[PDB]
């Protein structure tokens, strides 16, 4: 609907289809590690134990 | 137990000697108090020995 | 890097760069043109500002 007033004027109106194709086009840079994410990365662990 | 490795306790000897023979044939019932997994530290009783 | 001249032969310049690792370095310009070329190097991507 396209109520609106005021003596204007419309011409050539058309319904057109789209196309998408965009899907990341960028990705994380390099993501160096810390010292901390490293010492955390390491505090759950399991000893293969021999009996 | 190979998984969580924990070396559970089914019983103790007590060793043998030249100079225990003695004292060792005059003790019994052995009253023992030890931890377990769960409900962790209670008295679990009081049994004669095994030999 | 740039191009500095001292027009007669005076006092020194200093450069300090913080980016990771602060600097110290200073300069003797000469009565021309002479390039100095300092280096510094960047560590995260969110850091804080380097500061010449």
């Amino acid at each position: 609907t396209l109520i609106g007033s005021g003596t204007t004027y419309l011409d050539n109106l058309s319904i057109t289809e789209l196309n998408s194709t965009p899907e990341i086009l960028d990705e994380p840079e390099v993501k160096i590690p810390t010292d901390q994410e490293i010492m955390d990365a390491h505090k759950i662990y399991f000893a293969d134990l021999n009996f | 137990n190979p998984s969580t490795g924990n070396t559970y306790i089914n019983g103790m000897y007590f060793a043998p000697t030249q100079t225990n023979k003695e004292a060792l044939d005059y003790i019994q019932k052995y009253r023992v108090e030890a931890t377990l997994q769960y409900s962790g530290f209670k008295d679990i009783g009081t049994k004669d020995k095994e030999m | 890097s740039g191009y500095s001249k001292d027009p007669l032969t005076s006092n020194s310049i200093i450069v300090k760069i913080k980016a990771k690792e602060e600097k110290t370095d200073y300069l003797v310009p000469e009565q021309g043109y002479t390039k100095f070329s300092y280096e510094f190097e960047t560590t995260e991507k969110d850091s804080s500002n380097i500061e010449i």
